[PDB]
């Protein structure tokens, strides 16, 4: 009907998945045991859960997700959480060996003998489903293992199906922070392998997330609980269109068909304006005009790219909760009149607006307050070229000194890909300025 | 099944609540069926034997 | 108290005791808990002259769990769900050194 | 009416007889003491139990089975176990000396002076029998005793009764696991002596049962408590149609007429789809579509033969529980249209569906599930000739060197029969080849 399959590959995807499904169960009112209260919504798998959970004759809402993990520690922990009876046993595919930060170790030595099992899972989901709109793949680029095995699974799913969308989130490598030094290598390898197969790859950065945290959450020492909670609420917002109803509606297929301009370039950015705390929402007040202004304030976006150093071309606004369309269209018109912003010629129309009436929900004991109006903002602009500029004048030095290539070649790799990736990236940036200019 | 179609545009396949079936069904040597034993009536009962 | 002790007015350019230790959450709850600690230690050193495991629950655990709890392999021939659940009780009787 | 006679020849037959009978007594509530308290299911000895019991003037359900063995050890342990009081006293025929893995030891030295007693017992059962559909005989090829004795009994009952039915189930020796280097000898002897009287014989493998047990049932240290209860479930599944009623039914005569294409070749394979443990049944989903897909999954089978190395000519569905014809036909049509299966052009249809409403039943201290939808798989293919090539080349070198032949010549064997065996096998070989040819 209207459903998507969730895949989480990794170290990098386990905690965010934990948070997001906790929010899902909380908001639909699932008890972490799995069933409903005396209210009558258990059925033939067709009610609001029919999009996310496979509640079957057993009466338990079963998530339609698979986690695959190379290092069994964290997956044992997640099974030793509380929602274990909720989750499906062999949808929790665990291994015994890490990919050890090596792109080619992940992609070649260990991955191939796991793709059979993961394919078996996904096909036994593909038989039961009927709508199969697409997948939600969670991984990273600064991942020790979320890189290579993820690339391989992407390749197999692309070659078997080219008839469904492919949505990717990513915690992007930090621009100036690098926990790993194999980060640039395996990251660019992932990028150049995935460019010709990815439908919509989106990014977000931990440093800017923290910057928001101590800016307006009034949290100078947040945590993962908080970071993952924020990202989970973001994805909840983007799936609200599927779950609830509304006046005018858009779908992820519309997202793809209406945000990417050309071939190749499909990496936009996202934001959520009303990030405030209990007392803040208490004796303050939000409204459409200032949520627009805040969501387009240059710092509020979660990547360090200055819009005045770039030029806008596409924007999709998702408002959720109560709102009238008058102020919406009026405020976006005023922003059109704004003189600090920059629109390229190609897009006299560039605003895809989508409304859902249902208010966003809170998590108990968490940080975010009650929300009356909320917005997810998805913008694409030329600005992000500087990040790849950074990555290339980083990687060039390591290649000049042929650093750390011994590991990869000893486990059996050759210069070909290492050379190719640099001009793949170079083609990417050159296209960036070619389209940015007029 | 007519009521099943009395729901919306598309059908949905309801079924019997399996909870009752587990908590009430003969397993092991423990039966769960009870048995009553009586005589048929007519105007003048003849095969009262069975 | 005066105004509020549960909270100390956001953006408090003044400081508080109990900066280290329990920390890493939102602000107001930290304020409450920290001042609770500040009167706990207070009366504790006051003490005037005194001399004068959800990892396992009821029905065992999911398949494919790793980590050796005592035994298993020494005993066998049962469904792993059972095996785990029966170990859940015999970890009180013979391998009772599990706590 | 609808009643059958069971023969349990050998060390192995008699135990799985005990296990399956311990099954049988439960689903009709028969107690380990063999008498119910005051309630009534008794009558003219004529009701659902009458298929396998005949509760006579003493209100005791009497098995319609016979147990013949050579070594008195296990017949003693079952004469001292929990069910000796219900088992009929002198039916349980015991010997004093083994068969020593020699075919001619059971076929020339011991079996002669016991066949009289056993035939007398089966005739004084056949008199009280009325319908007498047939005989469920359990032997084993690599039987440490039973092969030779079973050959003699089967051939004599075939020649004296050439109108009733004969069905053979037997644990088949493994492709690579060995308990007897002598196993090829008696295997080929029994084959070339039985292929011209056996109506249909069905082979399964202990390793395969084990592999299932630790892939899905999650049994890392099974025994055949577990696996015998599985095979008992299999036979109960094939006989549920006999026992109960329903929409449309199936019979062993239909099996005889419609599974086997030609004389000689009467060797299908058996499977049970929804093998599943407690928690998987509890909080997952089952339905006709996925259970059919699973039962046609190529690794679920009990003998290692690759269907892409084979080709199908017959299939029998035994759908038990709550299943309905519409989804039955939809699933089978989808399976037909799927291209992995490669049916021969002989039979444009290759399917025989059978229905029963009564769900299968669990057993205390067991592994099976509260399954509402079960399906027994009985399919005949062409993948199996690889195994007979396997056996003949496993045999040829060892005969060419003639190991242990001194034993057989000492007990009174010659070599004409051993010679004849391999051209019988090659006959079956070229027969499978030719029927495959098209
Ligand atoms: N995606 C994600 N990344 C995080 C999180 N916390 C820190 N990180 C960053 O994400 C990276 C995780 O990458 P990896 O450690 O290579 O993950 P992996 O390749 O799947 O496998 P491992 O190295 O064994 O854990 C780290 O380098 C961190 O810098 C988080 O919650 N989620
Ligand atoms: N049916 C049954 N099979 C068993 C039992 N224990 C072991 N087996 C199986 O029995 C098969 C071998 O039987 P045989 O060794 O030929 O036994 P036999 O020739 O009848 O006579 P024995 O000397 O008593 O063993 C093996 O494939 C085992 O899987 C049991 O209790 N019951």
């Amino acid at each position: 009907m209207r459903e998507c399959i969730s895949i989480h590959v990794g170290q990098a995807g386990v905690q965010i998945g934990n948070a997001c499904w906790e929010l899902y169960c909380l908001e639909h009112g699932i008890q972490p045991d799995g069933q409903m209260p005396s209210d009558k919504t258990i059925g033939g798998g067709d009610d609001s859960f029919n999009t996310f959970f496979s509640e079957t004759g057993a009466g338990k809402h079963v998530p339609r997700a698979v986690f695959v993990d190379l290092e069994p520690t964290v997956v044992d922990e997640v099974r030793t959480g509380t929602y274990r009876q909720l989750f499906h046993p062999e949808q929790l595919i665990t291994g015994k060996e890490d990919a050890a930060n090596n792109y080619a170790r992940g992609h070649y030595t260990i991955g191939k003998e796991i793709v059979d099992l993961v394919l078996d899972r996904i096909r036994k989901l593909a038989d039961l489903c009927t709508g199969l709109q697409g997948f939600l793949i969670f991984h990273s680029f600064g991942g020790g293992t979320g890189s290579g095995f993820a690339s391989l699974l992407m390749e197999r799913l692309s070659v078997d199906y080219g008839k469904k969308s492919k949505l990717e989130f990513a915690i992007y490598p930090a621009p100036q922070v690098s926990t790993a030094v194999v980060e640039p290598y395996n990251s660019i390898l992932t990028t150049h392998t995935t460019l010709e197969h990815s439908d919509c790859a989106f990014m977000v950065d931990n440093e800017a997330i923290y910057d928001i945290c101590r800016r307006n959450l009034d949290i100078e020492r947040p945590t993962y609980t908080n970071l993952n909670r924020l990202i989970g609420q973001i994805v909840s917002s983007i799936t609200a269109s599927l779950r609830f109803d509304g006046a005018l509606n858009v779908d992820l297929t519309e997202f793809q068909t209406n945000l990417v301009p050309y071939p190749r370039i499909h990496f936009p950015l996202a934001t959520y304006a009303p990030v405030i705390s209990a007392e803040k929402a208490y004796h303050e007040q939000l409204s459409v005009a200032e949520i627009t202004n805040a969501c387009f304030e240059p710092a509020n976006q979660m990547v360090k790219c200055d819009p005045r150093h770039g030029k806008y071309m596409a924007c999709c606004m998702l408002y959720r909760g109560d709102v009238v369309p008058k102020d919406v269209n009026a405020a976006i018109a005023t922003i059109k009149t704004k003189r600090t912003i920059q629109f390229v010629d190609w897009c006299p129309t560039g605003f895809k607006v989508g409304i859902n009436y249902q208010p966003p929900t809170v998590v108990p004991g968490g940080d975010l307050a009650k929300v009356q109006r909320a917005v997810c903002m998805l913008s694409n602009t030329t600005a992000i070229a500087e990040a790849w500029a950074r990555l290339d004048h980083k990687f060039d030095l390591m290649y000049a000194k042929r650093a750390f290539v011994h590991w990869y070649v000893g486990e059996g790799m050759e210069e070909g890909e290492f050379s190719e990736a640099r001009e793949d990236l170079a083609a990417l940036e050159k296209d960036y300025e070619e389209v940015g200019v007029d | 099944d007519s009521f099943r179609s009395c729901v919306g545009l598309k059908p949905t396949p309801h079924r019997k609540n399996f909870k009752k079936f587990m908590e009430l069904d003969s397993f092991g040597n423990i039966s769960n069926i009870l048995r009553y034993f009586g005589k048929l009536i007519t105007h003048k009962c003849a095969d009262v034997d069975r | 108290p005066n105004l509020i002790q549960r909270k100390a007015i956001s953006g408090y350019a003044g400081f508080v005791p109990r900066f280290a230790w329990v920390m890493g959450m939102n602000y107001r709850d930290g304020v409450t808990q920290a001042m609770d600690d500040f009167d706990k230690n207070q009366f504790v050193f006051r003490h005037p002259v005194c001399a004068l495991t959800t990892i396992y629950r009821s029905q065992g655990l999911i398949p494919f769990y790793m980590g050796f709890i005592p035994s298993m392999q020494d005993n066998y021939a049962l469904t792993f769900g059972n095996s785990t659940r029966r170990a859940y009780q015999k970890e009180l009787d013979r391998r009772s050194h599990t706590l």
